[PDB]
């Protein structure tokens, strides 16, 4: 019953010609529900959750001010980074930005995040007591140092503790259907003979929701990872997740062997086995 | 929702 | 930094030769965000392609999901291109409907 609200914007800079690309993206749990693209022509905050559409104009307004208002700040950061590192005006560069909040599932505040990064490494990063943050190095410093001139900190902590909280529980009823609803993997076993001798196993689990998931082998009992195989969960494209695991096993042996799968959705872990 | 811009860098 | 992208190739449903589908390719991993994906049947490349909105994972790599409809076929193949400014030529994953 815990649920999370992420948002990820990332900034591209084109010295060739024109402003920055952004992209913005929030999240609820591992449901996208918000966009914004700098490129795309209706250069508003957009519904990408049938839930969220319901939502009046004073909503969508606020929205595209604060994401406008973030691709400048991405474009003015580009420039004063370039600066810190003492870096050409001729390359391209990338700022990203997660933050969000997790909550419990009575609904109340767990956890806070805010961290950015610059060309794809750690830049400075809100410390889990949402009252410190981490430089990683002296570029990164000198934003601190501004950064906590500006008691940056206090009022990101305001909204994580306050309005991330309670937006995420408006959602959560809002979109209830989908947002509160675990999908737990529909789950088979296939059976590919390799060589006379032997024959890959492999565990399935699909149409699941939300992504978290895990598959293991076990032979006669016991946990089993030689000779074994699985792939990064990934998405369907219709809201759920797949995911598979698999073990080569001599022929004849098959019964021995047991694909074990957890998710949130199952109140016990389910047992495969090839018969 | 979002929150606001943050200080520059 | 730079980081190569990864790649699957699969469908959204079970593939059923004449029952209509979606063919998907996953690219993660990556770092700088430019790529260049492409979906061909019998080696030439689809038009309609969509894909998800640029998100990343938590070090910062990049993901993307390309997604075409499809009818599978005994006869046609389908695979993903992908390039990237970590790659010295194009990487094409053939679709296997076992993985």
């Amino acid at each position: 019953g815990s649920h999370s609200m992420r948002y990820f914007y990332t900034s591209v800079s084109r010295p060739g010609r024109g402003e920055p690309r952004f992209i913005a993206v929030g999240y609820v749990d591992d449901t996208q529900f918000v966009r914004f693209d700098s490129d795309a022509a209706s250069q508003r905050m957009e519904p990408r959750a049938p839930w969220i559409e319901q939502e009046g104009p004073e909503y969508w307004d606020q929205e595209t001010r604060n994401v406008k208002a973030q691709s400048q700040t991405d474009r003015v950061d580009l420039g004063t980074l370039r600066g810190y590192y003492n870096q050409s005006e001729d390359g391209s560069h990338t700022i990203q930005i997660m933050y969000g909040c997790d909550v419990g599932p009575d609904g109340r505040f767990l956890r806070g995040y805010r961290q950015d990064a610059y060309d794809g490494k750690d830049y400075i990063a809100l410390n889990e007591d949402l009252r410190s943050w981490t430089a990683a190095d002296m570029a990164a410093q000198i934003t601190k140092r501004k950064w906590e001139a500006a008691h940056a900190a206090e009022q990101q902590r305001a909204y994580l503790e306050g309005r991330c909280v309670e937006w995420l529980r408006r959602y959560l009823e809002n979109g209830k259907e989908t947002l509160q609803r675990t999908d737990p993997p529909k789950t088979h076993m296939t059976h590919h003979p390799i060589s006379d001798h032997e024959a890959t196993l492999r565990c399935w689990a699909l149409g699941f929701y939300p992504a978290e998931i895990t598959l293991t082998w076990q032979r006669d009992g016991e946990d089993q990872t030689q000779d074994t195989e699985l792939v990064e969960t990934r998405p369907a494209g219709d809201g759920t997740f797949q995911k598979w695991a698999a073990v080569v096993v001599p022929s004849g042996e098959e019964q021995r062997y047991t694909c074990h799968v957890q998710h949130e959705g199952l109140p016990k872990p389910l047992t495969l086995r090839w018969e | 929702k979002t929150f606001p811009p943050t200080e520059p860098k | 930094i730079q980081r190569t992208p990864k790649i699957q190739v699969y469908s959204r449903h079970p593939a059923e030769n004449g029952k209509s589908n979606f063919l998907n390719c996953y690219v993660s991993g990556f770092h700088p965000s430019d790529i260049e994906v492409d979906l061909l049947k019998n080696g030439e490349r689809i038009e309609k392609v969509e894909h998800s909105d640029l998100s990343f994972s938590k070090d910062w790599s990049f993901y993307l999901l390309y997604y075409t409809e499809f009818t599978p076929t005994e006869k046609d193949e389908y695979a993903c291109r992908v390039n990237h400014v970590t790659l010295s030529q194009p990487k094409i994953v053939k679709w296997d409907r076992d993985m």
